[PDB]
DNA sequence: ACAGGATGTATATATCTGACACGTGCCTGGAGAC
């Protein structure tokens, strides 16, 4: 389940939170921040109530800072069914949606509808099939035996039964399964008979199942609406669903909720790097948070009084100060150096690779004095200089070759201001000849 | 696409010669043997004899013993037949195949004895014509 | 002989059983310490455990930045999906720049898949189908059953089809005398041709003869296929190969681009799971080289940033040669090689440095022997001063006008006067330059 | 097909050792460039080498397009020589990219051999047996020569070739079995019995002899983009014509690429690079250079040659100048032409030979105030005063231009530099660049 | 304790017999009516 190689992020598997909403110094892969970790478990703690809709909260901070990491904690706490939408801010500038359309499709994607609802299946291992045919074919007749390990029964078949086991071609041995309303057979495979291989099912043959669904308010969108059918969820090409047809969802919705034949599941909608957006997204985000069907919204950004997009002037956090009135803001801090060192660890722990104390106190200098990503880069490296010595774990001198090997920001920038004949820069002016 | 006669020659750069020749050979109006070591060396070279049409028949001691007696006989009296496959000592040992000259080894390169014996079952007397040995 | 273009006398990095690298080994000559760096990312690869993984090749022009990339290429073998790009062809007319960059993500994770096949194939002996009692009802067809018999060697078999299995098989004009190939997995019929059977020489249709099947009518083959997720993600975007109306009607329909949603790559990922889980499937990550990185814009890097934190990236190589440039859709942005700072922070930057005399020389050396031509000494140093003093591809490029003029004069070596010649005949950019700066009317 | 400004060129004039003669094949001066021209022509013929740029620079009207023409002229038949400006990369259907890769592609050309029979004789019967609503078609063919004859089969195709051109039955016809063309060569039988249904008057052919069937090899050439349009879809030959071949994916070019070496390895088929022409190559944007830049360098790149005639201008999409419009990176790795501008007795061979191109008699006076017009003008509007001069010397009706023509000519038409003084003069009768202009005359 | 000459192995072939298979002619006991 869940393919993966190993995410940047991987090692987070939520929150490290008690049940009084104290962070742990050290838990679930998440070290330090305190007050970052303690604010997010209050916004966790307000999408799980459920009774608070359109709020908006922003995660600001330096970069390479905890940010992104943060999100990913709350999305994994979340659990199940519970919406989570993730998008970056230059997502939305499309060639066939309009971008209020792309934020309204972002938006309604993250509200979900629980439905549960009951059925009769017949899943059993089939013991003998009798199939016998007239001359002329005018009538099918039929006997099918199939057993569980507590049963045994045999059952006498239609014409259309007879025509849905001939295709699909059922065997002695198989374990399928039947739906008697839909007529739909799916063979789960081979009974464990030796002569892909699943256990024979125990207890009743005829049995109810109860299957919660979760569908959100896009999919009834797309698929109340005639034009489109339901393929568009797939190839995309939805092409701007008129307004009208989301209020007859809403009080389809809302007249569903009142007779209690569904309820409705509030999610989280994610923007990382939020800087990038427009001003009419920012224009049209700011009445869209005042719905009653709106999820709570996290933006996360770096920038720091910079130029908002599509204007000529400054703001604090790139946005301007309507939208910065709408939210509630979360401040990240710089790491220490025994953060450093502790996540560092972590993140050597998930790629298993064996550091020397040494090597780690190399990096953890080297990852103060340059960067954080930039000592969790070098780590993958090291290894495989490492295993180029056919020895297993990682010493000194494979940081020091590593190190020397691949270059920081800080190192490349003085070698190209030292150089800058060399290179191309502004003006388009380069020096290729070595001589004179 | 279904796999290729035409791929199946070009990818083998022994089959690729022996495909040139063969044309000039039947453009003469000539008598062809052809010599050859494995199962498959004479398994696939009638796909390729059927693709280009070519009367031929297979030699063997796999087949039984009464085949070989009315074989050679058809062989020897039958002008249209163009290809006698043949396996190493099958049929280079005692057998009379005076009416062909041009005997072509695909891989006879086992011992020399084996092959001294295997055109003298060819280069016989009674030939009426000059012999032509290739080998490949 | 053959053909020779800019490339193709490298064929690897060159480098030792332990990493270190021959001087003259591979085709390469100097750029030892580049050479060593991508030997460790070419390890790194080839673990096959990361995700999202990115270098950036910086350096001046013509100092060896596209050859590394090459020579990775060549090195991990062509089993591993390689994918060069240009940056920009990220901006289409059809899609966002930011799906384009999405499907070239995908198109680098490859995957090899053991499947197997149900086939029924041999000649066509009979042909019958049975009529509808009401053909004008509406509903239904005209026909109920089809009734096929099929001969094979040493084997017979007869089939009754649906309507559904017998359009697609006369969509294929198939006739008593033909040997079909029928696969049960999609429906699809191929007609393969006219058996062998009957006469040959009477037929004005161009047609193929084919002996007659072998082994049974009924089969079971197993073949390997080497698919990626981007192949996975276009079909079913675009349903076709299905014998119903949907799937007929899009192959008759113009192709165009679709912005591909999250939820059928995250089903797909879900199938391709479990087809690995099964011990049938096998994930082969690959390389994604994006050359000429600075011709990105500012959204298309902020959308990297996001889709290199992703859990299936391949390894991503740059390249680029700009000093301390803007970034291109901003104002006031000035970052290293045009590369804003945030993704700076994600790289790990391979530094490529100039070349000297000697290498210039032994260059040329090894460009002249490529293209099967013979160099005197003395034209030989000529040309290594001509390329310290102007280029390295000036003098590169000016190897086979000399050997053209030596071949105009019935001659087989280069010699000095053949260089003279081409000096005269053609200028580099310095020259042109002058030229252009002392002349009247915009020469 | 009409007299047009280049049509006097006919190849580039050039000896065996590649020593341009001074007035040969249409084309005088320039030696050389020609010289360079002739290199890049034997370069191009030896086919050995891939993804060489060469750019051609000069001032204007000084040839670089009729050097381009002469190349083209002598680069011979069935070799692509793809010609495009560079404002017609801007697409509203295509990408930049897009558009430079298919000019790229139309340049190589693929030379196939093929297998046929021909098959030629007197029709004697004809049977054709078609279903009810006329889709299912089959039937047999009993064709004849003088020797033999054979009763054959059709198929769908070769029914509608017979149904078209109708044959009946003593006409003879001669059937290509690889092309599936039927050509009707006359009627021999001369039969009596005629209806009033037909009007053609076809004619008296005699019956062919000897063998009926004929084996033939045909070569034909084929250019890379022709196949990968042809196999990105369904119906991609009327998307050869209509141009609606929008952005093909990158998997079908590299099939072809497979399946065009695996036919060279077979022998079926060989590569024919050609050249590609950009004129006026410094109306291309900053990304069509770095693109260029990397699509030299691939396996299966014709040569490519541009052609500008700007200085130290502003590289378009940039906000910076560089020479010839071009940037340092691309002309690291291109080969640069010079041209240099005509003297007198060029120029009047110039006027001489475009007065012999247009048929057109010329005085030694009239022919010595055109060069000394065309000295002081450019040299194009004494090429252009020609027909002019010789229309109005029509009208006087005599055929030979003399000087009183030329005189009136030239008063009537105006040059560039005496438009600009008479605009400068009088520069408030017309619109200025802030829209301002007296109509009123007081 | 090592070298040298014997068999052993492998991985294809090849020819050739052995102990099973399948296919056919033809009668008497099974089937039907009573
Ligand atoms: N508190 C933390 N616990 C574990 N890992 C962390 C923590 N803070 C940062 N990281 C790691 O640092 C790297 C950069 O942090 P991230 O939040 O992704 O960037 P940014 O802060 O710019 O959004 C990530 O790989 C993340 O795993
Ligand atoms: N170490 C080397 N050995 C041989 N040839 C080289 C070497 N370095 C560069 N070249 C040649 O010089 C040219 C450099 O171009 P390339 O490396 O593709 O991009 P850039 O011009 O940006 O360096 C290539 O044609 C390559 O063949
Ligand atoms: N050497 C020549 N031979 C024949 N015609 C020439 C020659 N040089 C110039 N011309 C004429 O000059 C015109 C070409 O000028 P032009 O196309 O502007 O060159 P460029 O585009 O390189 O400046 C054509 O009319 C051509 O007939």
């Amino acid at each position: 389940k869940s393919l993966s190689l190993i995410a940047a992020h991987s090692h987070i598997t939520g929150l490290g939170l008690d049940e009084n909403l104290q962070p742990r110094p050290t838990s679930e892969g998440m070290v330090g921040q305190l007050q970052a970790r303690r604010a997010a478990g209050v916004i966790l703690k307000m999408v799980q109530n459920g009774t608070i809709a359109g709020r908006a909260v922003l995660v600001a901070g330096p970069p390479s800072t905890g940010k992104t990491a943060l999100a990913m904690g709350v999305s994994q706490s979340l659990g199940k069914d519970v919406p989570f939408t993730a998008i970056a801010g230059s997502e939305i500038f499309s060639l066939e949606l309009s971008k209020t359309e792309a934020l309204t499709q972002a938006f309604r994607k993250s509200i979900g509808i629980k439905i549960k609802e009951e059925t009769e299946l017949i899943e059993g291992e089939v013991v003998e099939i009798q199939i016998d045919r007239s001359i002329t074919g005018g009538h099918k007749q039929g006997k099918l035996t199939i057993k569980t390990t507590d049963m045994e029964t045999i059952y006498e078949l239609g014409n259309k039964m007879i025509d849905g086991l001939t295709k699909e071609k059922v065997l002695a041995g198989d374990v399928i399964s039947i739906d008697k309303a839909s007529g739909k057979i799916t063979k789960l495979g081979r009974s464990f008979a030796r002569s892909r291989f699943v256990q024979c099912p125990e207890g009743e043959l005829q049995k109810r199942k109860t299957v919660v669904h979760t569908v959100s308010l896009h999919e009834i969108d797309v698929i109340n609406s005639r034009t489109q059918g339901f393929l568009a969820l797939f190839t995309g090409d939805t092409g701007e669903i008129r307004s009208e047809v989301r209020d007859q969802i809403n009080t389809k919705v809302a007249e569903w909720k009142e007779e209690g034949k569904a309820e409705i599941v509030p999610g989280v909608l994610f923007i990382d790097e939020v800087h990038m957006l427009d001003i009419e997204c920012f224009s049209f985000i700011n009445r869209a948070l005042e719905d009653e069907f709106a999820p709570i919204v996290m933006m996360a950004t770096n920038r720091g009084v910079s130029k908002t997009r599509g204007t000529n002037y400054k703001s604090p956090h790139g946005l301007p100060l309507d939208l910065l009135d709408r939210s509630i803001i979360i401040t990240t801090k710089s790491y220490n150096e025994q953060e450093i060192k502790t996540i560092l660890s972590i993140r050597a722990q998930e790629e298993e690779v064996e550091l020397s104390s040494d090597a780690l106190d190399l990096l953890t200098k080297t990852g103060v004095e340059t960067s954080l990503r930039y000592s969790s880069n070098l780590i993958s490296v090291a290894q495989q200089i490492a295993m180029k010595r056919k020895n297993n774990t990682v010493e000194v001198e494979d940081v020091k070759r590593a190190y020397l090997l691949f270059l920081d920001s800080a190192r490349s920038v003085k070698y190209v201001q030292e150089n800058e004949s060399q290179y191309i820069d502004d003006q388009g002016n380069v020096q290729i000849s070595i001589a004179k | 696409s279904m796999p290729s006669m035409d791929r199946f020659i070009t990818e083998s750069a022994k089959l690729r010669k022996l495909d040139e020749l063969l044309v000039k050979l039947k453009s003469e109006g000539h008598r062809v043997l052809i010599y050859f070591q494995m199962t498959k060396m004479m398994d696939l070279m009638e796909e390729y004899l059927t693709y280009r049409q070519y009367n031929h028949i297979r030699l063997d001691g796999s087949s039984k013993l009464e085949d070989r007696r009315d074989l050679v006989h058809d062989w020897q009296t039958n002008p249209e037949i163009f290809v006698f496959l043949l396996s190493t000592r099958a049929g280079g040992l005692g057998i009379n195949l005076t009416a062909a000259d041009t005997v072509i080894f695909y891989d006879s390169d086992w011992n020399p004895t084996i092959d001294s014996q295997a055109m003298d079952r060819a280069h016989r007397l009674g030939q009426t014509r000059q012999v032509t040995v290739y080998r490949l | 002989v053959t053909r020779t273009a800019a490339h193709t006398h490298i064929k690897g990095l060159g480098l030792d059983e332990s990493g270190v690298a021959k001087r003259v080994e591979g085709g390469f000559v100097g750029q030892i310490e580049a050479r060593e760096a991508c030997g460790v990312i070419v390890d790194l690869i080839k673990a096959k455990k990361m995700s999202g993984r990115a270098i950036l090749l910086a350096g001046g022009p013509s100092t060896g930045k596209t050859a590394l990339a090459l020579a990775i290429s060549q090195e991990l073998g062509p089993k591993v999906p390689f994918c060069p790009l240009v940056g920009s062809e990220l901006y289409s007319v059809e899609v966002k720049k930011t799906e384009t960059l999405m499907e070239n993500f995908r198109r680098a994770i490859g995957l090899r898949i053991k499947e197997t096949k149900e086939v029924y194939e041999g000649e066509v002996t009979e042909l019958t189908p049975e009529d509808a009692e009401n053909p004008l009802g509406g509903y239904g067809k005209t026909i109920s059953h089809v009734i096929v018999g099929l001969k094979s060697a040493k084997g017979t078999k007869t089939l009754r089809l649906d309507p559904t299995i017998y359009e697609s098989i006369q969509r294929e004009k198939v006739s008593i005398g033909d040997v079909i190939y029928i696969e049960a997995n999609t429906g699809a019929v191929k007609r393969v041709g006219r058996s062998d059977a009957y006469a040959t020489e009477f037929d004005l249709e161009t047609e193929e003869y084919v002996p007659l099947p072998k082994g049974e009518v009924h089969k079971k083959k197993e073949i390997v296929q080497d698919v990626t997720l981007h192949d996975l993600d276009v079909a079913n975007a675009r349903p076709q190969g299905g014998q119903d109306v949907i799937s007929m009607m899009g192959q008759l329909l113009k192709p165009k681009k679709t912005e591909i949603t999250e939820k059928l790559r995250q089903e797909v990922n879900k199938v391709v799971a479990k087809y690995i889980d099964q011990g049938v499937a096998e994930l082969i990550p690959g390389v994604l080289f994006i050359d000429e990185v600075n011709m990105l814009d500012i959204e298309i890097f902020t959308y990297l940033n996001k889709a290199l934190e992703s859990n299936i990236a391949p390894v991503v190589v740059l390249a680029s040669n700009r000093g301390m440039t803007t970034v291109r859709g901003t104002e006031d942005v000035i970052s290293p090689h045009g590369v804003p700072p945030d993704l700076i922070d994600r790289l790990l930057i391979v530094r490529t440095l100039p070349y000297d005399k000697d290498e210039i020389r032994t260059i040329i050396e090894r460009r002249a022997t490529v293209e099967r031509l013979q160099v005197e000494s003395s034209a030989l140093d000529l040309l290594a001063t001509m390329g310290t003093e102007t280029s390295l591809r000036y003098a590169l490029q000016l190897l086979a006008p000399c050997g053209i003029l030596a071949q105009t004069s019935n001659r087989k070596e280069i010699v000095v006067n053949d260089v003279n010649e081409a000096k005269l005949l053609f200028l580099d950019a310095k020259r042109s330059t002058k030229i252009l700066e002392t002349s009247a009317n915009y020469l």
